[PDB]
């Protein structure tokens, strides 16, 4: 069923999961459509930030063998440090802004692991597949 | 075991400052403007609820800014007044004997620079005494002349506030709660979003709030900080209260070529019905809306104070009188017509005396001034009051209040409220029972 | 301060100028270095 832009926002992680094109769609929208003026390099600087605010993540993405987006897995197994909960605790009873506000905390230190870990050894080995 | 899992299109958001734009329609200062489209989308949000503030929303700071930036840009193309800084011969203007009028023009007279840089040109212009003052027939002087330039508005441009919708750009989203009750500032339990928002007038002015939204249920009280009487007092109304001004003077527009090839609006005539220009108000109607007001105020003050309503301190035009435009004419209206009562422990029609000003400083902007030019003909116009910005006022019972404003991020931060902006994050991770194969 | 170490370098120059009132016009006066300014053609 089509709900609409950010129509699941108020769901569990696991149901908004349905419906995340409806928003990805969104996330650079597109169309749109005396000199200068006010407006003139406003439009401008608006419509420039939002291409770059997209792809600035959509390159990680691009890095972290999936590209394939909205869901994909990993080979990164997930510390038990990083909000110890169980998935009927996480996905049947939490919205995805309740998820961010715990871990949220551990952005960063993820991303490590996410940046690296499978990119650099799930390659190589592959070199050494070919071998034959 | 649990692993990283990565997700792409999370619901999710951070509070965050963007470069906002306009849309509308398809004047004042709008036609480099995307229009908006025929069927502005929405979608009330259940189960998502958070905080607002209306008190750090920086939408207001770039709205306020981007008007300026907006009459600036109209007035540049148009004839600046630089050569009408000379002495002015003035004399009184015999009006209808004796003196109900109290003059309030001058028949002045100076010899002009004409389109023939040379020979000048004997001419004469009615102005305001509002407008000129006296040096050391008298001697008078444009009262811009000791600040700075002064520039005449085009003829053709026109100051009609037109609804302006604003835009976020993508990754960003407007939010908008529906909840009829707000304190301004703190969690909606009903939050809806919207693409963009709806169409808002740029309408300039101090004390009284024209052609602006109503409220639901009751008044709204909306304050900083209540208990704090160095902070004000924003008042939404509920039901529209009819005002009705008018100019009612037939004059005439003497433009005199004052070129080379630019042209000035100097004022020719006045005939008609001379009446010192004035506004009609509802007596009742405000009597019943002040009441509804009063209610609340007794609801964050007690069951047993006095309320008291007066004017202003006084002192600088601007803020001593409700300023406000029509047509293009610049009005400055003596409220306390309105703003004089009480209320204890527990037609009939009102006539507001007006003056009218033709130099005027926008936005408590000094180091520029524009001139109006005069309107041909009978000026009158109706429009909604929908609140008040009132300050708060031995202090055990009674309290004061009274009308104020100066700082007109005032009046967008009065329609804004209902607004913020924040910043969608798409990407995230959650711990999923999966292991990845080659 | 006489008699003469400075050697002036400066003039204490005055000229009818236009004010805010474009019409009477002010004798005033500014002192100038003589590297700004040169004789045309007191003086
Ligand atoms: C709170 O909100 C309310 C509601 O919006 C505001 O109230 C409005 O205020 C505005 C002014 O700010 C008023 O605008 C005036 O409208 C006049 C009426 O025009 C209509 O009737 C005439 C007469 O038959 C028709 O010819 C018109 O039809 C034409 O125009 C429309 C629109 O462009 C077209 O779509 C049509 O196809 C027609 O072409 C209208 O139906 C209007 O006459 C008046 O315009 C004159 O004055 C303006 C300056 O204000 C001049 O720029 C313009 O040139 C006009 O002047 C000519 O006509 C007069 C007539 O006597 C002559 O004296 C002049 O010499 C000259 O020839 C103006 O546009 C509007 O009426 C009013 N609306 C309501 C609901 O009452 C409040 O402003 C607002 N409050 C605050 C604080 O701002
Ligand atoms: C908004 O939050 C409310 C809770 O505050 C969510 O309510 C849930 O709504 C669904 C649909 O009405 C209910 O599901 C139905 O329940 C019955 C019985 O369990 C079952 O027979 C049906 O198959 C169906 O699942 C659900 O029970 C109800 N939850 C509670 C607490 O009443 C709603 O889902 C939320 N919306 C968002 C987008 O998350
Ligand atoms: C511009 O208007 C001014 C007045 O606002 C006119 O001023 C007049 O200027 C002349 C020349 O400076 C004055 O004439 C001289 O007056 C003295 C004394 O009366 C007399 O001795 C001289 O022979 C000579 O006439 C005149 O008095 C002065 N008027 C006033 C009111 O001060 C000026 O003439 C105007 N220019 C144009 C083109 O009309
Ligand atoms: C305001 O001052 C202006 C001058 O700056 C005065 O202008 C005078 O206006 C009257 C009426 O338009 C003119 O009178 C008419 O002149 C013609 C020709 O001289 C004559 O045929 C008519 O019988 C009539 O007198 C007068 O000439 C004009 N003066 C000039 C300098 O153009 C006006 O009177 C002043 N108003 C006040 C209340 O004093
Ligand atoms: C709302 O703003 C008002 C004023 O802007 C704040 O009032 C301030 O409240 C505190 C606590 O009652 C007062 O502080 C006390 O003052 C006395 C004397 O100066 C001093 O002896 C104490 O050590 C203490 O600082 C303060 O004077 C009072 N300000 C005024 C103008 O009366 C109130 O805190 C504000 N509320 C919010 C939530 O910020
Ligand atoms: C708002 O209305 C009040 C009256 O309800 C006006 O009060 C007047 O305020 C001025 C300034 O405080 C007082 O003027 C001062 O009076 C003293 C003594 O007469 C004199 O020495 C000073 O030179 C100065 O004029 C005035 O007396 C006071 N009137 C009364 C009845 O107390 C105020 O002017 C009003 N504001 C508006 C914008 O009209
Ligand atoms: C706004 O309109 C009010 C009337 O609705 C005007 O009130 C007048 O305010 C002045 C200042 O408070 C009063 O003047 C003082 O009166 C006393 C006694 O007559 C005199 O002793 C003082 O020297 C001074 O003139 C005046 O009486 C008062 N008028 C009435 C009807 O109470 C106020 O002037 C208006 N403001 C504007 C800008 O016109
Ligand atoms: C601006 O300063 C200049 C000097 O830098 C002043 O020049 C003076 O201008 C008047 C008018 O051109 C001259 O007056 C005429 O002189 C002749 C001969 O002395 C005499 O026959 C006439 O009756 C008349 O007085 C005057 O000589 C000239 N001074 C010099 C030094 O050349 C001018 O007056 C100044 N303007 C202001 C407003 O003070
Ligand atoms: C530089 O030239 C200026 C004029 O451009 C000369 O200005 C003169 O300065 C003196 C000192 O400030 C003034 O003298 C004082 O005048 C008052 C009133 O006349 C008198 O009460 C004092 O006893 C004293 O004399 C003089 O009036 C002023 N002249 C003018 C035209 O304003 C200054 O003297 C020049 N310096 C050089 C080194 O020549
Ligand atoms: C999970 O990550 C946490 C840090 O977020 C790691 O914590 C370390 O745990 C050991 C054992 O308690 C301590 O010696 C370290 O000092 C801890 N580090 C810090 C930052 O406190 C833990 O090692 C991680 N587990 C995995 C398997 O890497
Ligand atoms: C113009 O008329 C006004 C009155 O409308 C006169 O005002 C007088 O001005 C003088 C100087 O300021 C005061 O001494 C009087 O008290 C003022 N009268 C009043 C009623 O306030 C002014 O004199 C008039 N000018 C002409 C040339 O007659
Ligand atoms: C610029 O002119 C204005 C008047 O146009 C002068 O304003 C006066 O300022 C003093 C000091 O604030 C007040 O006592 C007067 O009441 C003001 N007059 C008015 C009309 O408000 C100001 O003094 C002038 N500046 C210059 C340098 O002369
Ligand atoms: C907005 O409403 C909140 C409550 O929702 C008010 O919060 C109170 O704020 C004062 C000052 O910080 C505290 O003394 C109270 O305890 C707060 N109440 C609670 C529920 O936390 C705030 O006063 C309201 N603002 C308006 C203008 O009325
Ligand atoms: C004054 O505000 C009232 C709202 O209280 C406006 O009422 C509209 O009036 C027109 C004409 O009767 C109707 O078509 C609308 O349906 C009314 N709206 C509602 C909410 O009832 C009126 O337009 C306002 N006037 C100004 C100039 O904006
Ligand atoms: C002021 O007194 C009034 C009654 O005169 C109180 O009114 C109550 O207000 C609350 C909130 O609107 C309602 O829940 C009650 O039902 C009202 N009572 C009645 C009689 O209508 C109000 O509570 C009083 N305020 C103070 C601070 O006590
Ligand atoms: C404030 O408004 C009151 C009415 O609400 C005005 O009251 C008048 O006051 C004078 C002086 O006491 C009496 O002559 C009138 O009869 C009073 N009117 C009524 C209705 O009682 C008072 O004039 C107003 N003040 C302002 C400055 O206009
Ligand atoms: C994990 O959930 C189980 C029930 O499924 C529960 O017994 C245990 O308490 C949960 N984890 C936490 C940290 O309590
Ligand atoms: C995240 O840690 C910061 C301090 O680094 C803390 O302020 C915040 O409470 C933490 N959140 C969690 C869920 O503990
Ligand atoms: C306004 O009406 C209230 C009663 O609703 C009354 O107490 C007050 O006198 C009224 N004011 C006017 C001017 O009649």
């Amino acid at each position: 069923v089509f709900l609409g832009f950010l129509g699941a926002a108020g769901s569990t992680m696991g149901a908004a999961s349905m419906t995340l094109t409806v928003q990805a769609r969104n996330l650079l929208s597109g169309i749109v459509q005396l000199k200068l003026t006010v407006w003139g390099i406003k439009q401008l600087q608006a419509r420039v930030l939002a291409v770059e605010r997209y792809l600035r993540d959509q390159q990680l993405l691009g890095i972290w063998g999936c590209s394939g987006k909205l869901i994909c897995c990993t080979n990164v197994p997930w510390n038990s440090s990083w909000s110890n909960r169980n998935l009927s605790e996480i996905w049947d009873n939490m919205t995805w802004l309740q998820w961010d506000k715990e871990i949220s905390n551990y952005t960063q230190i993820i991303y490590g692991l996410l940046e690296e870990s499978q990119n650099q050894q799930e390659k190589n080995e592959q070199d050494l597949l070919a071998l034959d | 075991n649990l692993w990283v899992t990565v997700y792409y299109g999370v619901p999710v958001w951070k509070d965050a400052e963007t470069t906002l734009f306009c849309a509308s329609d398809a004047v004042w200062a709008t036609h480099a403007c995307v229009p908006t489209d025929p069927n502005p989308q929405e979608i009330h949000l259940e189960n998502v609820t958070e905080e607002f503030n209306m008190w750090k929303n920086n939408m207001v700071e770039q709205m306020h800014t981007d008007i300026i930036s907006l009459w600036d840009q109209s007035l540049k193309p148009c004839v600046k007044l630089t050569p009408l800084c000379v002495t002015l011969q003035c004399t009184n203007v015999t009006n209808n004997i004796t003196d109900d009028m109290r003059g309030e023009l001058k028949n002045c007279s100076f010899n002009m620079t004409t389109e023939l840089r040379d020979k000048k040109q004997k001419v004469y212009s009615l102005f305001y005494r509002l407008d000129v003052v006296q040096i050391n027939n008298k001697e008078y002087r444009l009262i811009n002349c000791n600040t700075s330039a002064i520039t005449q508005a085009c003829p053709k441009v026109s100051f009609e506030p037109i609804p302006i919708h604003y835009c976020a750009p993508a990754g960003f989203a407007i939010l908008k709660c529906k909840d009829k009750k707000f304190n301004g500032t703190g969690p909606c339990p009903s939050v809806s979003t919207v693409q963009c928002t709806h169409g808002i007038k740029p309408v300039v002015s101090t004390q009284l709030l024209l052609n602006g939204s109503l409220a639901e249920e009751e008044v709204m009280i909306r304050s900083e900080n209540i208990t704090n009487n160095a902070k004000n007092i924003l008042v939404q109304f509920n039901t529209p209260v009819q005002i009705n001004c008018t100019r009612p003077n037939n004059n005439t527009r003497k433009s005199i070529r004052i070129g080379p090839g630019q042209a000035f609006y100097a004022t020719g005539d006045i005939i008609g019905d001379i009446r010192q220009a004035h506004c009609n108000v509802s007596k009742a109607t405000w009597n019943e809306t002040l009441g509804k007001v009063v209610k609340q105020l007794r609801k964050h003050f007690g069951n047993n104070t006095i309320i008291r309503f007066a004017n202003s301190s006084g002192g600088d035009l601007e803020v001593t009188t409700h300023s406000f435009n029509c047509g293009g004419e610049f009005f400055y209206c003596n409220t306390s017509g309105l703003f004089n009562s009480t209320w204890i422990s527990n037609n009939d029609s009102i006539t507001l005396p007006c003056r009218i000003k033709q130099i005027i400083n926008m936005w408590q902007r000094i180091g520029q001034a524009m001139y109006a030019p005069p309107i041909q003909g009978v000026i009158r116009c109706v429009s909604n009051i929908t609140g008040l910005i009132l300050t708060r006022d031995t202090n055990s019972t009674t309290e004061t209040f009274r009308p104020g404003g100066g700082d007109m991020r005032d009046n967008w931060r009065s329609e804004l409220y209902k607004y913020k902006v924040v910043k969608i994050e798409p990407l995230g991770v959650a711990p999923t029972r999966c292991k990845r194969r080659v």
